[PDB]
């Protein structure tokens, strides 16, 4: 992981990402204790982005093709540099977090929102 | 001339000073008052006090209910809530303050629980598992 | 029986179908109740979620005594 | 034995003593800040103490139901605490103080109501039982 | 120590007893760090039970009399599980501590605290 | 780099006029911050001589990142 | 450092200073906290007396003389006590702190104050 070698964009979605799951993780304590609605404006959007960017890592695995329904997805690494690119600007911050979860590409998380 | 005049609020005092001149709505109705005025005090209804400088500059008070008292030589306005601006709309700038103390009172309970109640107990979680241990030679 | 640390990398595939169905709800109950263990004696100043996480999970724990020398089917 | 977890471990107890010798640091600011404050509100009761005095000595032709002493029936209580612990003993003192109080009146035979200001108080009076007429919570520092 | 040998009561009681130590040495760490008055009322009312329990433990033997002075005592098997059982009722909470330290059967206890 | 514990005993006969002149500045800054870095979070009841000690603190620290093979003169 | 090997005075001497010491750092985070009107008057003679100390503590060394041109001081015993029995009962309380630095025993002092 380094700029040099998977260019800049690459890097820095990477560090963008570490950076928000690191601080939600921090957040956990306070978040236990008084709940979500004491919270600053912002560290909600933290929270938010954080719990969809956990659900979107999930991905169904081919070989399975039982529970699933042999859903060999392969994304290619632009698809992924382009969807965390417009879930960390913030394009796809009114998706409910239930569509981020085990599809591949944003195409597919799209279609299943638009579908619920 | 010129009398002490002190609007004072139950939380504080609002303005003070040497006035030539005041302006209020008793029970009765409006009331001029200048110096060497006999003792009187009324209940005040909700609305702007005015008060004239020697200067000829001319404060103007909000209050909402109160308590007017008047000597030969000082007036004490006992003001429920008193704010020295103008207009009738004053709620549009007591929403400042309501909202900034709102916003310090969430933020305290932010630093409460996160700061204290949070490290104080990770700190006394595990220690036994420590203490056992003490003695071993393995 | 510490559910922290026990693990069976068997797993599901070695219970009855309708078990099998059933755990998910223990497991995930002793998963919540056991993050939020270090606050267990501060019950009195929380939010009302994780007061009633801690009040469903004392009592899944509860659950899982057993005598000596009687099993269950 | 794992000596790298007890030295995690002394790592972390020294980093929650400097975390708790900043709230000492803003407990005192706000110490100063609230003890300042009670100074300000006592013109208003001083001039109303005044008034009031006046009023009632040049006109002593009736008594007012604030003033007289009528027989006690019913006693009533009102209880202010804070909205969150980590704050000493104060709440479990004043309780315990008010608790021996109501003892003390039950003898009598002069039954008791109250009226709770903080969430302490409202817990702790809510398992007591008692008579309550009303509750409020979320006060803060400066209420209004 | 099992049911089918000490029976129903006396094992209940032991078994009540443990608890109750084992808690109050869980307890023992908050109470250090924190204060006395963070815990609820129950864990307070434990903490007391406790200290109680501990005391009451003590006994002066017919052959430490050496050490100390006080002559030594036997208590028989009815006289703990009925002192116990009481203990853990919650009937002694008016009964100072200091009440339950090297005595006999529980009616010493009661003696000892109207002595005080 | 932690500037807390490293240390040179050499000291400031290995360093240029220019540099040792200016880095006494840089020293006290880190120092002063790192006294009172506990602060950093609550950033609410900070009288003002602290939080302009933080507000130096938190700018030098973030002025010492710097990239790979890019060295400054 | 015992009165038998010492002699008296030179004991009670060098105790009495280091628990002047020991509470002006005991006082010094209440300074800190609590503003400094909060301490008694007796707090601010301590005080006083123990920044005093502090500053006597030190003096020239004749290697200094090359670096520095103040010439080295050897003050003797039968001098340094005098200077902080005389200190330690008030006598000086009239002498700014800044006399008590970098000088050697107490006559020196009292002609630098002059010169202040």
């Amino acid at each position: 992981l380094d700029p040099l070698v998977v260019g800049q964009e690459h890097y820095e979605i990477a560090r963008a990402v570490q950076n928000v799951l690191q601080r939600y993780k921090e957040l956990k304590d306070i978040i236990a204790i008084l709940g979500m609605d004491e919270l600053a404006e912002e560290d909600k959007l933290v929270v938010y982005r954080a719990r969809k960017i956990q659900r979107f890592f999930s991905q169904p695995f081919h070989v399975a093709e039982v529970f699933t329904g042999a859903p060999g997805k392969l994304v290619p690494l632009k698809e992924t540099i382009r969807g965390f690119k417009g879930l960390l600007a913030g394009e796809y911050d009114h998706i409910p977090e239930q569509a981020f979860y085990m599809v591949g590409g944003i195409d597919e998380v799209i279609a299943k929102a638009e579908k619920l | 001339a010129t009398m002490q005049c002190d609007v004072v609020s139950v939380k504080e005092s609002i303005y003070s000073g040497a006035v030539t001149m005041l302006i209020a709505k008793g029970a009765g109705g409006e009331l001029g008052i200048l110096p060497g005025h006999a003792p009187l005090v009324t209940l005040l209804q909700p609305g702007p006090i005015r008060v004239l400088l020697e200067n000829g500059t001319e404060e103007i008070v909000y209050v909402s209910g109160g308590v007017l008292e008047v000597q030969p030589h000082v007036v004490t306005v006992l003001a429920d809530t008193a704010i020295r601006a103008d207009n009738l709309d004053e709620a549009a700038i007591l929403e400042a303050r309501k909202n900034a103390e709102q916003l310090l009172a969430n933020q305290k309970s932010d630093l409460d629980s996160a700061a204290a109640l949070a490290a104080l107990a990770e700190t006394a979680a595990q220690l036994e598992t420590i203490r056992k241990i003490k003695n071993r030679a393995q | 029986v510490n559910a922290g640390i026990s693990v069976s990398r068997v797993g599901g595939s070695a219970q009855t179908k309708i078990i099998k169905k059933l755990s998910g709800g223990i497991r995930t109950a002793l998963a919540q109740y056991r993050e939020l263990a270090a606050f267990a004696q501060f019950a009195s100043d929380l939010d009302e979620a994780t007061r009633k996480q801690l009040e469903h999970g004392q009592r899944v724990t509860e659950l899982m005594k057993q005598k000596q020398y009687a099993p269950y089917s | 034995a794992n000596l790298k977890e007890i030295r995690a471990k002394v790592a972390s107890i020294k980093s929650t003593q400097k975390i708790t010798r900043a709230m000492q640091m803003v407990a005192a600011s706000k110490m100063r800040r609230a003890q300042e404050r009670m100074a300000q509100g006592r013109p208003y009761a001083d001039n109303m103490r005044r008034v009031i005095a006046h009023l009632v000595q040049a006109n002593p032709e009736y008594k007012h139901r604030y003033m007289v002493d009528r027989p006690v029936k019913r006693v009533g209580y009102i209880i202010v605490s804070s909205d969150r612990g980590l704050a000493g003993g104060l709440n479990i003192n004043l309780f315990k103080k008010v608790v021996q109080h109501v003892k003390a009146q039950q003898e009598q035979s002069i039954e008791v109501q109250f009226a709770l200001i903080g969430q302490k108080a409202v817990s702790f009076f809510k398992n007591y039982g008692g008579k309550v007429l009303g509750a409020t919570t979320q006060i803060g520092d400066a209420p209004s």
